[PDB]
């Protein structure tokens, strides 16, 4: 699964990603930073669409998958993610009643004699039979999405200034780095060699200054390279080379 | 309406762990609860749907169990990649309609103890062509995670300008760090030495940057 969007909108505005065949069921999950998980809003093949109630009112879902979320706040700022939900209602016949009769007279009994007599055609019908049912349940998400962080924000997409980190000429086993600095807002993604370099590699978790500019660091370690900073929220990519020291 | 759920569960490796999630009979009482694991940088994976089925592709040492409005799920043989937060979720008043538990957090004890390794990158000469001065702290590949931080310079502790980061989780399961000192570039070059001090577990690790020799 993979849903797009932008990274980041103004305080009161609307929120719009979507996820990319129509043989499935697909539903949104929003999680807040550190926060728990937070059921949005489900879409079945037939069209139907079901929705948190207290989130209904201010969000929506159509396409031919694409959510939208109204007058979003601070409170909106979350990593949303694509499922594929796989919701279920069944209805049981109130049990007591044990024999449920048919399509036809749409009716639950506890005695099958009174299974062919429509709603109340029998005097006796009230004690033995009802027409109501018991609702229950099932749900669960047969498969997920990496995510999208959208974050919700007055201030203004800054992109990174990145420089390569080598060590000073004062051996046995290379170091070096590249160090993104002066962002906002996250993510952003660090490969090295276009990701044909994957062992030996770590990105650090950002920092952020009194500036309020976040700034983190990708490390290699080796026996030329190019790291591979992207910022969405800039619409920015830059492949840094990383040249080591003369000396 | 929130489901319930332990803040957090730790365990030996190899060992059994068990979460419970106590909701009503609105929710899970009324039918069977799911299971999630959400372990940072990777996509949740579902765990377990209904009571007890186990999922498309988790193994047998995950359990699930119910009895009345708690739902409990079990991990034996406990590996030091099923460090995660786990989610029980069910449906109330609809099918469509989701509730989640408030989370748990998972963590296997008793993996080896290992020393950080450090490296300190002096700035690079295109920050020095502004007038800034990053010297950047790499902590790497220590366990336990949880190392202490200080600065020097010429022979005294640096108390403004640093950063440091909490120790988040390596792809081999140990643990990582960095620290930052931001400095202009007249700053860079007034001291004779900088100096990244890490400590973990009683032991210290120093490297040392000098501008001179940059």
């Amino acid at each position: 699964l993979r849903e797009s969007g932008p990274s980041l909108v103004k305080p009161s505005q609307t929120l719009s990603l979507t996820c990319t065949l129509s043989d499935k069921a697909v539903g949104w999950v929003r999680q807040a930073p550190g926060k728990a998980l937070e059921w949005l809003g489900s879409i079945d093949t037939g069209g139907n669409a079901g929705y948190n109630p207290g989130l209904k009112s201010r969000l929506s879902i159509t396409q031919d998958v694409s959510l939208s979320v109204s007058t979003v706040t601070t409170e909106d700022s979350a990593t949303y993610y694509c499922t594929t939900v796989q919701q279920k209602t069944k209805k049981s016949c109130p049990d007591g009643y044990t024999y449920d009769c048919g399509a036809a007279r749409r009716t639950c009994c506890s005695r099958y004699d009174f299974c062919g007599y429509s709603m109340y055609a029998r005097a006796d019908w009230d004690w033995y039979c009802t027409a109501n049912y018991i609702n229950t349940y099932e749900f669960y998400v047969d498969a997920w999405g990496q995510g999208l962080l959208v974050t919700v924000s007055s201030a203004s997409t800054t992109a990174p200034k990145v420089y390569p980190l080598s060590s000073c000429c004062g051996s046995s086993t290379v170091t070096l780095g590249c160090l993104v600095s002066s962002y906002m807002p996250e993510p952003v993604t660090v490969t090295w060699n276009s990701g044909a370099l994957k062992s030996g590699v770590h990105t650090f978790p950002a920092v952020l200054q009194s500036s309020g500019l976040y700034s983190l660091s990708s490390m290699v370690t080796v026996p030329t390279f190019t790291c591979n900073v992207a910022h969405p929220a800039s619409s920015t990519k830059v492949d840094k080379a990383v040249e080591p020291k003369s000396c | 309406a929130v489901l319930n759920q332990p803040s957090s569960v730790s365990g030996s490796l190899g060992q059994r762990v068990s979460i419970t999630c106590s909701g009503s009979s609105s929710n899970v009482g009324n039918g069977y609860v799911s299971w999630y694991q959400l372990i940072p940088g990777s996509a949740p994976r579902t765990l377990i749907y209904g009571d007890t089925s186990r999922a498309s592709g988790v193994p047998d040492r995950f359990s699930g169990s119910r009895s009345g409005n708690t739902a409990t799920l079990t991990i034996s043989s406990l590996q030091a990649e099923d460090e995660a937060d786990y989610f029980c979720a069910s449906a109330e008043d609809s099918s469509s309609n989701a509730v989640f538990g408030s989370g748990t957090t998972l963590t296997v004890l008793g993996q080896p103890k290992s020393p950080p390794s450090v490296t300190l990158f002096p700035p690079s000469t295109e920050e020095l062509n502004g007038n800034k001065a990053t010297l950047v702290c790499l902590i790497s590949d220590f366990y336990p995670g949880s190392v202490t931080v200080v600065w020097k310079a010429d022979g005294s502790t640096i108390t403004r300008n640093v950063e440091t980061t909490r120790a988040s989780k390596q792809s081999n399961s140990k643990y990582a760090a960095s620290s930052y000192l931001s400095l202009t570039s007249s700053d860079w070059k007034s001291k004779g030495s900088y100096s990244c001090e890490v400590t973990h577990e009683g032991s210290t690790v120093t490297k040392t940057v000098k501008p001179s020799e940059c």
